[PDB]
């Protein structure tokens, strides 16, 4: 469970982020398709080369769920229900994908926040993920 | 798949009785009902809302053996599973779209299925070869994903 | 999150398990243990050998352990706190080891209760282990 | 491992510019305090109960550069991580009791902190031919278990 330090951890190093979390979004899939590519069996419907528009535009998707996830920390379940509703009934993600991505944005903020990116933020930011793919995974059966 | 001769010997005993329909059908079923995002794979295959209707739908069973004869083959073939499997593997991957994962879900759960149907036969040494069997199969049907 | 069907059947499957919980928990382990020899290196202090005294003697606590979580099913964070404490500040087993456990007792019972193994049932048996995990776990970090 | 020449080279190339002392000593500290529950192999340390303490800690510091050390010298041996890193995956197994899985969240730390070291450098290309680099070094690191 995320402490009182953690949510202030994610929040500040969220706020560095700003304006480029679209960017970030669809960097961290990029990252995830080239390095995972069992990950792309999810998206045959999407152009996956670099700097296509279907990533970047769910990138964007992607980054702005995780702005809301952060701003309503203390009531994550209630502000991602839609979002796990659709992942459970509808895409039907396998659960050990999360962690890939999770990884992936994890590489991606070490790239773009080095002084931000502590050893008690990185823990923090890995928590976070974590509980957000458990919140994206509980209604699976 | 590196495996011993008396693991080899442990394996191929085992399989020679079984009923590649029945247990083909049930471990696809249980597959759908014990991980039910796997059904995304199956909209074509019509109800699959409860147990009964996963386990007695005819093309859940007629899948589960095809699976089952095309894993079985594969077990007269240990030596190269990679080369029994890559034209699956592609498969697979370019037309199906199927996550790898699913592969080794699949092979756990047939491991359950056959130790419903052998009890005590299924010892912790044999379970051990099975193991590494559904485990080096799945490897193969990964190994041409790109 | 067990449902009222899943706590029905975990409860029926236990109880025909009875008094052969402790049995069932070493043939577990000993499967674990052979199957994936990996897990041995959390017993460096045990003989592993078959038949073991030391394997038994886990066993049974292991399974005490489950039939109290299944007495306790509407519960399991409290009646499994004293556990989750241990596993998380002493053995500090690393997540996916539960993982491994879980299958094998799964095909442990399996292998012992052919009537009941139901999909239905096997599936609410799953679930109950994956939930078990996650209270064990839940305080690792 | 199944390693593209450019990608051998980008690993390389990429490599001549890290300084191991510090990288070790961080990725080593990182990974006692994002994963914890690690921190059960080195007792003797000294105290790791803050990310403070345990990335102030010489012992800490010291054995980073001696891990990476090892690493280091495989990079040398692509084509053959198993043999080079055989003595090794039986100390761990047979003396340390050290659980595999623990090199993996390793290899994982270590690909966080290359990329806080280098930016724009470590670009998505490059963070692929590391990820195979470390699950190959892991693979190696297992190999000898039983
Ligand atoms: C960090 C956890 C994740 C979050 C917050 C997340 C969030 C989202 C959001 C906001 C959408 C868009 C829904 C809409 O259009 O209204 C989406 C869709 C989607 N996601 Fe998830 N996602 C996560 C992880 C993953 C995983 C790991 C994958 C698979 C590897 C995945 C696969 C997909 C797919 C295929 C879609 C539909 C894309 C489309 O068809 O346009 N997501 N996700
Ligand atoms: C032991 C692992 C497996 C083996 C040996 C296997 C084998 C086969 C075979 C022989 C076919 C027929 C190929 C064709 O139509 O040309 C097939 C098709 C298929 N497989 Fe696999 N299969 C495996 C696992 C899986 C699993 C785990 C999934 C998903 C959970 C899956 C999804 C499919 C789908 C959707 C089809 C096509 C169904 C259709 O005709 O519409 N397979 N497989
Ligand atoms: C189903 C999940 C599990 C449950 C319910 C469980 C339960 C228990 C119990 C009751 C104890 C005894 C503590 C005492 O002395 O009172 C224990 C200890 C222990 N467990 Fe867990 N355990 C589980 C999974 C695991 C697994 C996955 C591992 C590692 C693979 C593990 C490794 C250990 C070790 C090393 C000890 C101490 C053994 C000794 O020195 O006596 N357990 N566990
Ligand atoms: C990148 C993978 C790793 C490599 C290449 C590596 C390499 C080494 C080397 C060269 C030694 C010195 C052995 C000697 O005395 O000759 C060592 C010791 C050790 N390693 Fe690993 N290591 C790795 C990962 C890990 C991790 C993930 C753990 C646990 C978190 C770990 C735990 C240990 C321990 C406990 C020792 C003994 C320390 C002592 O003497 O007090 N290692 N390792």
């Amino acid at each position: 469970m995320l402490s009182p330090a953690d949510k202030t951890n994610v929040k500040a190093a969220w706020g560095k982020v700003g304006a480029h979390a679209g960017e970030y979004g669809a960097e961290a899939l990029e990252r995830m398709f080239l390095s995972f590519p069992t990950t792309k069996t999810y998206f045959p419907h999407f152009d996956l080369s670099h700097g296509s528009a279907q990533v970047k535009g769910h990138g964007k998707k992607v980054a702005d769920a995780l702005t809301n996830a952060v701003a309503h920390v203390d009531d994550m379940p209630n502000a991602l229900s839609a979002l796990s509703d659709l992942h459970a009934h509808k895409l039907r993600v396998d659960p050990v994908a999360f962690k890939l991505l999770s990884h992936c944005l994890l590489v991606t903020l070490a790239a773009h926040l080095p002084a931000e990116f502590t050893p008690a933020v990185h823990a923090s930011l890995d928590k976070f993920l974590a509980s957000v793919s458990t919140v994206l995974t509980s209604k699976y059966r | 798949v590196h495996l011993t001769p008396e693991e080899k010997s442990a394996v191929t005993a085992l399989w020679g009785k079984v009923n590649v329909d029945e247990v083909g059908g049930e471990a696809l079923g249980r597959l759908l009902v014990v991980y039910p995002w796997t059904q995304r794979f199956f909209e074509s295959f019509g109800d699959l809302s409860t147990p009964d209707a996963v386990m007695g739908n005819p093309k859940v069973k007629a899948h589960g053996k095809k699976v089952l004869g095309a894993f079985s083959d594969g077990l007269a073939h240990l030596d190269n599973l990679k080369g029994t499997f890559a034209t699956l593997s592609e498969l697979h991957c370019d037309k199906l779209h199927v996550d790898p994962e699913n592969f080794r879900l699949l092979g756990n759960v047939l491991v359950c299925v056959l130790a419903h149907h052998f009890g005590k036969e299924f010892t912790p040494p044999v379970q051990a070869a099975y193991q590494k069997v559904v485990a080096g199969v799945a490897n193969a049907l990964a190994h041409k994903y790109h």
